[PDB]
């Protein structure tokens, strides 16, 4: 019944892994800083109307353990009634938090919800939380666990994506991320990180290499034994995996956080909030878990049928650039026009902070829909274990 | 909980001395070997009860044996009968066994194992429960946990204790995953044994001496295992340790890479029990190990491997196929005709046993190249420290290369290994038959040609026989003895005894075209080439062979066999039925072989076959293969490709068991496993029938059903024979 | 706010105790897989491709419980790879928040059939094993005056005036009702025994129960780090001394367990041939002293469903601490014959991430056994949170 609207969508800059500016910043501080920015934009916002804070986090241990969403509610002085819940659906945790916030508003049992994600990979590396699919030999031996890297190389092999093909996309991502920054596209959405004294720590995406060349990408070397033979035991018609993915055509390991304010139409009226976009539909699906990175394609199909739309009804497509082959396969499968796909760059140039990425690229499309005065955008991410989440937003 | 389970003669002798040291002497009066059977469990239960009751007058314990071996194996005759409904009994039995060893391990006083001989499986698990292990360095003594070779796991604490002693990785790779056997010197090198003695008479004295010093020097830690002290640190860390957790997810994938995806659950269960046990206390780890053991014993693969590698392999060594009522006959000089890869390996394994070998070829340069095969095998054996410089000289000195037929004087055992051709074999035998001893065995390493025909080229047909080896001879354990129509029983027993002398396993085959190994391996390769002609992807065919459990994929094996030889076998098979007025249905693989020969890709020897060979090294499949056979036009389920290769060999074994080519299922199972590489999890090409399991069910009826299903889809060659019906 | 969400199945494992527990050898992933196999056994023709998500609550998602335990369950059980799988943590009410999130996914129309529940093997992954952003940041921990749940419960008993014998009287009541519920067969069809890979029994009852508890035995127990008592009284400055009345005998037990709930739309139930057992009427979320969160969350869920206290037939509040339940009973005048009628966490245990789904399935069964209409389930939370849910028997 109730329609979920996006009122605010902000994010931190993405600090790089080695000698990154955000390494000295606890992941809790990254979220609190975004909360304070929302207050600056709406000083008379009745925070008592906020019923939940939903944060995606893939490695909820150490600095990110103990329900970091509740920690942000308490540390930022929000009312103790604002809840706080952490969730983990691997790469699409940030987008699942936004969709869960939207589905909470649609059910009529929640009126105004904050959602997003946070990941400080330089302080909490991925895999720090352990896991059963890797550290239980009985179930690991059965499900044939294979890292996302080999699965991405397997996709390039089957589809015929050469080393030059994936590197060509990686260059395109660098060029479009540079044009977006130099063009001021991110001026209002990227909230610079500062210390307790107000000193600047980071105000831009450190991982970007705007002077990338195809010759430089071709010099990079491609990314524990056994995983290569295990993948071919299932995909038995393939003789050899062509390893095309490097650090230059795969997503970057960065730190960052993102926040989205979602509420009903009546909630926006009571608080003087102008809606920016509307959540049209959300969907979840998946494909094989040995190759993975293939769940978003049927999730995109599922979210289109549910909203009664087709590819030609969508103005912008945003797929997380975990690996270049996954995006190129997604483009071939649905015949996505090149000028509609990741128009402001992606995680290859700017980084992939796991639990926050989904909310970041979601906020990116909200801004690009307004800047272009376009109508609809589709946001989707590939997921480990073979999952996929998709969302359609409509400009308001 | 008790030390007893739920009549049998006592196994353990009790002896307490004036110092208070109790000596438990294991001596099962119902056999020459101490076995972890129901008599032992009841005996150790009474002994352990007595140690607790008399704890106030006991200062140490020495576990010893009165046999030539310390303690070897368990009750296979009982384990092979355990049904899935018996999982509760099997669980309680191994829990009672480990409850006895845990009490002995935690008596508060030192326990020393005096290992006088072989301590294998349950025998080593008893010694591992002791705080100190002393081994006598005698000939034939071995130590290890070879439960995995029977499809089992060390369920008497072997997994839990070796992991506590060496860590997860070292225990799995070096002890548990493959059941490696160690000589007493190597056992101490890796920490499986603490010290050595020169003879068995020093053991119990040294055991009591160690107890006396341990009580005096280490009074607080006496009788306390390392994993029972505070501050125990598992070597290599626990799964929660950051260093081990970095590589731990790769352990199942590395295991799946080594096993090539073959369906053998025992290594998987050992790895799971090892890791899961390292996450909890010792007792809970021990109970987890019990559940994984009961999982394997009640399974079918363990029954297949217990049948093949215990019962069948024993019946063969006991002279099952050896003719009864024939005495021993010595061998003094062996004469090998031909210095190829086969003839050189035959000369090596014969001289390594201790026989004097005369290696004849047509030129001295060729015979010298044959001995170079032995010299290069001794060079690799010295560089890795597996032999001495003195034994290598005595080995090579027994190999006398030659090029003259006169050097075959005094030879009483001839083994011909020339090129596969009847006229060439008739020629080289007539030259030397009058120069060897009048009772000399005239053997032939032919693989397909009938023995009865080859025996006509000599006068002493009663001593002509087939002695079929497998390349490489130095590493292949089977010898296929083929009995011609004129071959006597004495010649059969003499070749039988020779096979054991060189350390190889024999099978006895009645004369026929292709014998048993060459004929059954023909159906396996033919099925793969048939699938290639049908349009199945070559990579899928190779995957099906590896995941079925074969040591080498079938297309790769076809190149090592040469398609030229493969075509000659089919032409001889057709001519062997056409010249009898019979009917011959060509295999679909014949058309594939002929087209590859037409293309000049006849195998690895030519330099090109189904694979590409650059500098004598295989380097990927031939790219033109997919366009030649329309690869991809047929995509059957992988299990169909696997079953087609397994069922073809199983059905051919049944035929040549009904035709009388084979005389026992033990020869069929061990022959298929050790001869041509039939997957060991099946238990052999004959055991595969009685142990098949699928969606239909398990047993001979399930095999017949699946075979009829394959026949309806892929051809009447999969129709089950009459002998398998009721 | 259109599609109605129904409960079709609600099962749980028995709860194994912390010290020398039967479930210590069982991985938490296997506790969930065992419940999934039970659902298959009860519906062998269920098209699992209709299941769109599996939502598991887990408070300590580290070690054996890390890496999205819900996705591990989907893959390990052989469920369709399109069934998703997500882990969430909202402290004690994670199991109920997973059920509520599953119900809200069905209401939005964007999901048809969802599995929901929780898992917590506390004997393997103890509470706090995941660390925490608050505990590892003294600057935040200093400003946000942090006091453990144990002291806040003692502070509630001090302010409300609950004596040591008052809280121990409730602990005796919980042990008695839990024993009566087990003897009467109330849990026969909802508690699924845990078995090993050979079918052998591991556990079939709540082994934390002490059905022979007496008033005298509870009085002999001693009350459960420095500073936290002074930090609490710095906020509640009008209180002089905190009366420590909570022991291990009147507080929730540390146990292992899991629970699964199948939630779907009316169309999904008809399509798969499933009988709806109850209907999700409403959910709500609101809340130094902690544990005072479920009182506004209950009023909010009653106000949201247009009901009052007199309309509810059964009240189920998690027995984290005896004083928390007694305050809840006093603040809303809950009749004693309606409050935790089958016992609670004091007797049977509190497996954190699974408790919310366990006590929900407890009320689905008791509503049908009594032929009653409505029930209310709520849990207190650390940090000051609270979740409540109203169900109606179908
Ligand atoms: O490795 S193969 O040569 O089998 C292959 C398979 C599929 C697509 N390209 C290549
Ligand atoms: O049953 S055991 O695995 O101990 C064993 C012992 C001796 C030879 N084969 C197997
Ligand atoms: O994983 S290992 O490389 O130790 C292994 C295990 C079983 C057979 N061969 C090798
Ligand atoms: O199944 S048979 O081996 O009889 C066969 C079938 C088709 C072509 N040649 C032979
Ligand atoms: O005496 S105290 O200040 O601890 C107290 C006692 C009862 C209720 N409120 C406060």
């Amino acid at each position: 019944s109730e329609e979920a609207f996006i009122y605010e969508a902000i994010r931190t800059p993405r600090g790089k892994q080695k000698n990154g500016s955000l390494h000295e910043v606890k992941p809790l501080s990254l979220v609190v800083g975004l909360i304070d920015e929302l207050r600056k934009r709406h000083p008379d916002l009745d925070e008592n109307l906020i019923s939940d804070v939903i944060l995606g986090c893939v490695s909820p241990v150490g600095d990110q353990g103990g329900d970091i969403a509740r920690a942000a509610v308490l540390a930022s002085g929000m009312p103790v009634t604002s809840g706080g819940v952490q969730l983990n659906r691997f790469c699409a945790s940030g987008l699942e938090a936004v969709n869960t916030a939207a589905q909470k508003v649609r059910s009529g049992w929640d009126d105004l919800v904050l959602a997003g994600g946070v990941e400080s990979m330089s302080r909490v590396p991925m895999g720090s939380d352990g896991g059963a699919m890797g550290l239980d030999p009985a179930t690991n031996y059965d499900v044939m666990f294979v890292p996302q890297s080999i699965g991405a190389d397997l996709i390039a092999t089957i589809e015929g994506f050469s080393r030059e093909d994936v590197d060509a996309y990686a260059l395109r991502s660098q060029q479009k991320a540079a044009e977006a920054w130099s063009g001021g596209y991110f001026a209002k959405s990227v909230v610079p990180v500062r210390d307790q004294n107000g000193l600047l720590i980071l105000d831009h995406d450190e991982h970007m290499r705007p002077d990338t060349t195809k010759e430089g990408l071709a010099k990079l070397k491609p990314a524990l034994g056994g995983f290569d033979d295990v993948a071919l035991q299932k995909y038995h018609w393939v003789e050899k995996i062509n390893h095309v993915h490097t650090g230059g055509n795969s997503s970057g390991i960065v730190d960052g956080a993102a926040l989205v304010m979602i509420g009903s139409a009546a909630a926006g009226k009571l608080q003087g909030l102008t809606p920016r976009a509307r959540i049209v539909a959300t969907a979840t699906s998946g494909a094989d878990p040995v190759i993975m990175l293939t769940g978003p394609t049927p999730a995109t199909r599922k979210v289109l049928d549910r909203a009664g739309l087709t590819v030609d009804d969508i103005d912008l497509f945003e797929l997380n650039e975990a690996f270049a082959s996954v995006v190129l396969k997604f483009q071939k499968d649905l015949n996505i026009p090149d000028e509609k796909l990741n128009v402001n760059g992606g995680a290859i140039a700017m980084g992939h902070p796991l639990g926050a990425t989904g909310a970041m690229i979601l906020g990116t499309m909200v801004d690009e829909l307004e800047r272009r005065n376009a109508r609809r955008a589709l946001i989707t991410l590939c997921i480990g274990g073979g999952m996929g989440v998709a969302t359609i937003i409509e400009r308001v | 909980s008790s030390h007893h389970h739920h009549m049998p003669d006592n196994t353990i002798q009790w002896d307490k001395d004036a110092d208070g040291i109790v000596t438990l002497t294991m001596d099962d009066p119902s056999g020459s070997t101490n076995v972890m059977n129901e008599a032992y469990i009841e005996s150790m239960g009474k002994a352990v009860d007595r140690l607790v009751a008399e704890k106030d007058s006991i200062t140490g314990v020495v576990v010893a044996s009165a046999k030539k071996t310390f303690f070897a194996g368990g009750d296979v005759k009982t384990m092979i009968q355990a049904r899935p409904e018996d999982a509760g009994d099997v669980f309680n039995t191994v829990e009672t066994i480990k409850r006895q060893l845990r009490t002995l391990e935690t008596l508060g006083k030192p326990v020393v194992a005096a290992i006088n001989g072989a301590a294998l499986g349950g025998g080593l698990e008893i010694a591992l429960a002791c705080h100190h292990r002393i081994a006598a360095d005698v000939k034939g003594s071995q130590l290890g946990l070879p439960e995995v070779t029977l499809g089992l796991l060390p369920g008497g604490g072997g997994v839990t204790r070796t992991v506590r002693m060496f860590g997860i990785q070292n225990a799995f790779v070096s002890v548990l995953a493959q059941g490696t056997r160690f000589k007493p010197a190597k056992a101490k090198e890796i920490g499986l044994v603490d010290e050595l003695v020169a003879t068995v008479e020093e053991l119990v004295p040294a055991a009591k001496a160690w107890i006396k010093e341990e009580l005096k020097a280490n009074p607080d830690g006496a009788g306390v295992q390392p994993w029972d002290k505070k501050g125990y640190k598992m070597p290599g860390g626990t799964p929660s340790s950051p260093g081990l957790a970095a590589i731990l997810p790769s352990f199942p994938s590395n295991l799946r890479k080594q096993l090539k995806g073959a369906p053998m659950p025992a290594p998987r269960a050992i790895l799971a029990a090892a890791v899961e046990g390292a996450q909890v206390d010792f007792d809970t780890a021990s109970r987890i190990e019990s559940r994984y053991f009961a999982s394997l014993v009640t399974g079918q693969v363990a029954k297949n491997m217990m049948q093949a590698f215990f019962f069948d392999l024993q019946a063969i060594n006991a002279g099952g196929s050896r003719p009864e009522g024939i005495g021993k006959t010595p061998i003094k000089r062996i004469g090998v005709l031909g210095a190829g890869m086969m003839g050189a390996g035959i000369a090596y394994v014969s001289a390594k046993a201790g026989y004097e070998v005369v290696l004849k070829d047509v030129s001295l340069e060729a015979a010298a190249k044959g001995k170079g095969y032995s010299e290069k095998l001794e060079a690799k054996a010295l560089e890795r420290g597996r032999t001495t410089q003195e034994r290598s000289d005595a080995l090579l000195a027994r190999i006398t290369p030659t090029a003259d037929a006169a050097d075959f004087k005094g030879v009483d055992f001839v083994i011909e290994a020339v090129f596969e051709n009847q006229e060439l074999k008739h020629k080289v035998f007539g030259e030397i038959e009058d120069i060897v001893e009048p009772n000399a065995i005239l053997g032939s390493n032919t693989s397909t040609l009938p023995i009865t025909g080859l025996a006509t080229g000599v006068k002493r047909q009663e001593d002509f026989i087939g002695i079929h080896f497998f390349s490489p001879v130095d590493k292949m354990p089977l010898v296929e003895i083929i009995k011609g129509e004129k071959t006597s029983d004495e010649a059969l027993a003499r070749v039988f005894d020779y096979t054991l002398a060189i350390g190889k396993t024999p099978i006895v085959v009645n004369d026929s075209r292709g014998f048993f190994t060459s004929r059954v391996i023909g159906t396996f390769v033919n099925e793969a080439l048939a699938m290639l002609g049908e349009g199945v992807e070559p990579a899928s065919i190779e995957q099906a062979g590896s995941q079925a459990g074969y040591p080498a994929p079938p297309l790769q094996l076809s190149d090592e066999l040469n398609l030229e030889l493969m075509h000659k076998i089919a032409v001889a098979t057709r001519k062997g039925v056409e010249d009898a007025g019979g009917t011959y249905q060509p295999h679909p693989a014949e058309a594939v072989v002929e087209k590859m020969i037409e293309l000049g890709r006849s195998g690895r020897l030519k330099g090109a076959g189904f694979y590409e060979y650059a500098d004598g090294k295989r380097s990927g499949l031939w790219p033109g293969l997919r366009e030649t056979f329309k690869s991809g036009s047929s995509q059957p389920p992988l299990q169909d490709m696997i079953d087609r290769m397994l069922f073809a060999e199983a059905l051919e074994t049944q035929k040549c068991l009904d035709e009388g080519v084979l005389t026992s299922t033990a020869d069929a199972n061990i022959g298929s496993i050790m001869g041509i590489g039939f997957p060991p999890w099946t238990g052999g090409s004959a055991q595969f029938i009685v142990g098949y399991s699928g969606p239909a069910g398990t047993g001979k009826a399930a095999f017949v059903a699946r075979a009829r299903e394959l026949a309806a889809a892929y051809g009447d060659r999969f129709l089950p024979p009459e002998s398998l019906l009721s």
